[PDB]
């Protein structure tokens, strides 16, 4: 059982063991051959009580060597993460404004390669900034601030020269030990998210690029709800119909990426993915020191308050943007003039700032 | 101490026998020859003691 | 030197017997306070509080002459029970019930020691 | 074999003890040490038999502690009752028709889910090629299965 | 050395807190900074007390619990006095320290660093962007100083804990004797700092 | 299933015999026969520590230690120990502030302190509420438990009487309870609003014990969840409950990953609670006794509560054979119910009064 | 309900059993031990005892004996 008796008792026990079922009695001290075979078997009993302990420690994953741990998650599901390369930025100079190739490579002095896996066409000569990304898996493909890069195949109107003003960055290794197991255990205890009001925002904000979403349940009345998603990174605060059906897919099915297992959109109930239409609102406000710097603010302020407190079938009253207005301090006499009423719209209609007059 | 070891390991022997009695133990809820039995059975055992 | 919260509780009356030397008076407070009172190095009285950060190491390898190791178990005991009487002069005279006065305990205990062994002292004040 | 090895490795060493691979010395060593080898073996069978999908001996206690026996368990095949304790064991997931596409196929069958064609909760299964109580025990609480062969 | 240890973490978590309280800053209760300051701060709070919840499978941690709760709840009078937040952060992770063996803290430490370095990598990886440009400075400030220094504290832990481990594993070897006896009738650190290339990655 | 101790024997001695021709290892008092003994002694031993590597891979054998950390790996949480909070009536003499941190202690020793300092000016006996710092069983004591005061207070009287009694003091949950959910969740696979996962939503609340889930309850998207607790008089729902529990399944947050979970938006739940249908038993029985009619009542009630649900049959057999499990009794003939007995799902039968 | 072999071979060794027990010479024996002795058997899920419902009687000289049991 547990704590596997002493190599000292197995000896002493063996020892009695021998000693019983034999006519005589061994006197106090002598040097036996029985002895000596009584020792060995100990040794082996001892032997064998460490293995099964080892074995009996490869039970629960908490305890398991990294070998039995790896067995454990190939069981599951969970499946380990390799080394990651490095990418950064390339400025480098061309002369009479040529075309790089699609696989040109770049060398440190230390012997480690660098390449650039895409194509790019240059129109004058100058500095360029390129990402580029290193053919070494481990953190050592890692450089630092104003590393020098040269070519290793030259290039016509090229020089070999590459400064890397801002260092490259990643170079993770393998994953370890307790992290794979943190990652298997979230994935046995992780819950199933059935489609909820709540996890519709999720699933449509995971996308990469969106960056706001909202959920209508009982749209259109019970068994369809709608959603509405919007990316403000882009300089079109609106989606495009591909981006819809791009959301619209990854509702309908998508590989969880935390558990390895397959989430989506409830069977019964009808989803519906929709971009919203832009009701832009002109503020045209009245400032009294005209300059660029204030004119920014105020601008930066209103599209503040518009992405805080701004939702698809919400009203917006013209007291918020007098807020928004006067909180810039920077002025001297301001005035609202256009919205002078509470501006409002319905669900598939977003509120938004247009083109501000004066400013 | 030779002498001092032998209630020591008595007392782990009564203690696990004890313990795997009541382990293997099972209850039998009916009132038939299965209870009447073990009736007799442990007023026997009593009856000796 | 002690910032403790406790430790700085202002006595709700504290009398001195007459003829009574100050480090009788001062010992007899820093013993129901718990503190321990000693002498500075120059010359002032102290409060004195524990150190807690290892500063030396003495090894019987490399730097003693002569080590003596004493560990005597004559008079630790298992469990220190005091008794006393409660506080009934003046303000908490309207307060305090009959029994309450006479009857008031408290106890430490000692894992160091496996059999009974136990101690009960008379409190020194209210 | 290497058990007896390690037993006259154990053993003193000297010019008297003969440890020869024709000695009675190794003659009996191997039949003392042939029992610890055995011994030895089953210790090393826990490692399998941790895992419900390749237990012998356990697999009637992974299949009381999972409550198993049901429908999806096959009659006696010890593969199937292998293959259904590990699918129940890690057992969660949505509702999603890919879900239960990738659910039917773990077991062995392969279906597909295609739209209603009478309403619209009413979902229709295309089976290619136990299925049908496991998808109605599984099945989405509001929803309803309609089965089709191909 | 391996008895200086301690002390340079009690110096490294004071250092700590006298650093958040200084550069923490007061916010306006009503604005969206208050909300994302608080919304942060509830969420280091949450990571703590689930540490807690996996560590009281086996003990009593419901004064802890208790005293989580407790900080929860009066989070927006915890916002305004910046001492008193740093003060009770750090006595809240020496409370969690001051329940963990010398068999579990590493892998509790290693948890809650696990935990900390994901938040900080996460508000730490959106340095320039047009939502970045949104939020207001100074709660930005407040919770990236708040999340360098939880992480910062839980490593220190996580560090003291390692080498407490492994005094704790040479301890158990010297516990067994060397001399030579005879033998006679018997009647009556965690698995990671036990190899030698564990210790290596470690 | 470990070979046994002669089977090792045997073995043994055999394995010998067989590498020694001509020799005899099963003679008495002899040397092989000890060295035959002692190695299998050792197999033995080695043998026993497998069985006991083994029987822990599984939770419902392994033992206490690693049942924990079994409960811990999968994601039941043990729920921690409650305090006894209790309303305490104290006497005053004149106007004061209570500070919050004095100790009133019992006769056996349990002291109870104010978590929030108050005012009074009334010169008359005040109640206020008071918890425990045991947070245990032994918190909670009886209707009028009188304790007295240990920190000083000005202007009140150490003394004070309870009225009402404490309550709320718990315990910590048994390895043998964490088992149990562990068992229900790997038994129950979790989905997003399965016909189990609604059964274990309306359980998880509090009071409710039993719960069923009737799938496409009027129509194709509608589903109905009714439940029962026991543990009370009415044995029934109430509006309250119910509406509690359609809260409890409509939204709660979970407590391992921190979000919430709960039922589909599109779809209805609906609970509502049963419907007693009463039936009653004519059974004679040769002997009349109040403990042979409290033992077939209990026994009639166990069989309900094991093998009736809401919209299912019971078979006049299940009577009998509960009516013959008693053991007193001489003759268990039953009259009245004959025929079976069927109701809708949303009336559940119940063993209404019994005649005898 | 179900006919199948091995219930009715529990059923009969549960008679077998239940005459072994409490019968003996000159006894009386009711429907009441023979609806009991079916109903403990915990394999079923309907049942019912048609034939013996009166009360069987005997002399001291005469032993009673389960048959043959019809059905099963």
């Amino acid at each position: 059982a547990y704590s596997p008796p002493t190599l000292s008792s197995l000896i002493a026990r063996t020892e009695q063991n021998i000693e019983q079922r034999l006519p005589g009695s061994w006197p106090q001290a002598r040097e036996k051959t029985l002895s000596a075979i009584a020792y060995a078997q100990a040794g082996l009993a001892a032997g064998c009580h460490e293995h099964i302990s080892w074995v009996g420690r490869q039970i629960i994953p908490s305890t398991a060597d990294e070998d039995e741990l790896l067995e454990h998650c190939r069981f599951w599901g969970v499946r380990r993460k390799q080394a990651t390369a490095a990418s950064g930025p390339l400025t480098v100079t061309t002369s009479a404004a040529t075309t790089i190739p699609a696989g040109t490579r770049w060398q440190r002095a230390d012997g480690v390669v660098y390449s650039l896996a895409d194509t790019i066409v240059i129109d004058r000569a100058g500095t360029t900034e390129i990402t580029v990304t290193a053919l070494a898996a481990g953190e050592a493909g890692n450089t630092g601030e104003n590393t020098l890069l040269t070519l290793i195949t030259p290039v016509a109107c090229v020089v070999s020269d590459a400064i890397t003003v801002k260092g490259f960055s990643g170079g993770a290794d393998i994953e370890s030990a307790a992290e794979l197991l943190s990652r298997l255990e979230y994935r046995v205890q992780y819950p199933p998210f059935g489609g909820n009001q709540f996890d519709y925002v999720r699933w449509a904000r995971e996308v990469s690029g969106v960056t706001r979403a909202w959920c209508f349940p009982t749209w259109k009345g019970g068994g369809t709800v709608g959603v509405t998603f919007v990316m403000d990174n882009r300089s079109n605060i609106f989606p495009q119909p591909a981006d819809v059906e791009r959301v619209a897919d990854y509702i309908a099915g998508h590989t969880d990426p935390i558990t390895g297992l397959i989430v989506g959109q409830p069977d019964g109930v009808n989803v519906t993915v929709f971009a919203p239409k832009a009701k832009p609102v002109n503020p045209r406000i009245y400032i009294s020191p005209k300059t660029a710097e204030l004119k920014q603010a105020i601008t930066n302020a209103i599209n503040t308050m518009f992405f805080n407190e701004v939702m698809p079938g919400g009203a917006l009253a013209p007291s918020r943007i007098i807020r928004a207005v006067a909180g810039v301090t920077g002025l001297d006499d301001f005035e609202v003039r256009f919205p002078t009423e509470i501006q409002r719209s319905e669900n598939t209609e977003l509120l938004t700032a247009g083109t501000i007059e004066w400013l | 101490d030779t002498s001092a070891a032998v209630p020591a390991q008595a007392v782990a022997v009564t203690g696990s026998l004890g313990d795997t009695l009541s382990s293997v133990w099972q209850t039998v809820k009916d009132g038939t020859a299965a209870a009447t039995a073990v009736m007799e059975a442990v007023t026997g055992v009593i009856d000796d003691i | 030197e002690l910032s403790d919260k406790e430790s700085s509780a202002a006595f709700p009356g504290f009398t001195l017997d007459h003829s009574e030397t100050v480090y009788e008076a001062l010992v007899r407070a820093s013993r129901a306070r718990g503190v321990l009172m000693t002498s500075n190095a120059a010359g002032e009285l102290v409060f004195s509080r524990a150190a807690s950060t290892a500063t030396d190491e003495l090894v019987l390898g490399e730097n003693l002459l002569t080590l003596d190791f004493e560990e005597d178990f004559r008079d630790r005991f298992s469990e220190y029970t005091v008794k006393g009487y409660a506080r009934a002069n003046g303000a908490e005279g309207d307060d305090i019930d009959a029994k309450s006065i006479v009857s008031r305990k408290g106890t430490a205990t000692d894992s160091d020691v496996t059999r009974y062994r136990p101690m009960i002292i008379i409190a020194d004040s209210k | 074999t290497p058990w007896q090895t390690a037993f006259l490795q154990l053993l003193p060493s000297g010019l008297a003890w003969n440890k020869s691979p024709d000695s009675k010395l190794s003659a009996l060593a191997q039949a003392i040490s042939d029992v610890i080898a055995t011994a030895a073996d089953d210790a090393r069978q826990m490692l399998r038999e941790r895992f419900p999908s390749t237990s012998r001996w356990y697999l009637g206690e992974w299949e009381s502690f999972l409550g198993l026996p049901d429908c999806t368990s096959e009659n006696g095949t010890l593969s199937e009752r292998q293959r259904a304790a590990a699918n129940k064991m890690r057992m969660t997931g949505n509702l999603s028709r890919r879900f239960y596409e990738w659910l039917a196929a773990q077991y062995g069958f392969t279906v597909r889910l295609t739209d209603s064609t009478e309403g619209q909760w009413v979902t229709q299964v295309n089976i290619y090629g136990a299925l049908e109580c496991l998808l109605e025990k599984y099945k989405p609480a509001h929803q309803i299965y309609k089965f089709v062969y191909h | 050395t391996s008895a200086a240890v301690p002390a340079q973490a009690v110096a490294v978590t004071g250092s700590l807190g006298d650093t958040l309280s200084s550069v923490w800053q007061t916010v306006k209760d009503g604005t969206a900074a208050a909300t994302a300051v608080m919304e942060a701060v509830t969420g280091v709070i949450d990571d703590i007390s689930d540490a807690v919840d996996n560590l009281g499978v086996t003990q009593t941690v419901s004064g802890l619990m208790g005293s989580l709760s407790a900080m929860k709840g009066s989070v927006t009078s915890l916002i305004n006095q910046p001492a008193m937040l740093a003060s009770s952060l750090m006595g809240a992770l020496s409370g969690v320290s001051s329940l963990c063996d010398t068999r579990t803290a590493f892998s509790t430490w290693n948890r809650l660093a696990q935990r900390f370095e994901r938040r900080h990598a996460a508000t730490a990886g959106r340095q320039g962007t047009i939502t970045t440009s949104y939020n207001s400075p100074v709660a930005e400030k407040n919770i990236a100083t708040l999340n360098y220094v939880m992480l910062a504290a839980a490593q220190t832990y996580r560090a003291e804990a390692a080498s407490q481990a492994l005094t704790a594993a040479l301890d158990f070897s010297r516990r067994m004797d060397n001399a030579a006896r005879a033998p006679v009738l018997d009647a009556p650190t965690p698995p990671v700092f036990e190899s030698v290339s564990d210790i290596e990655k470690t």
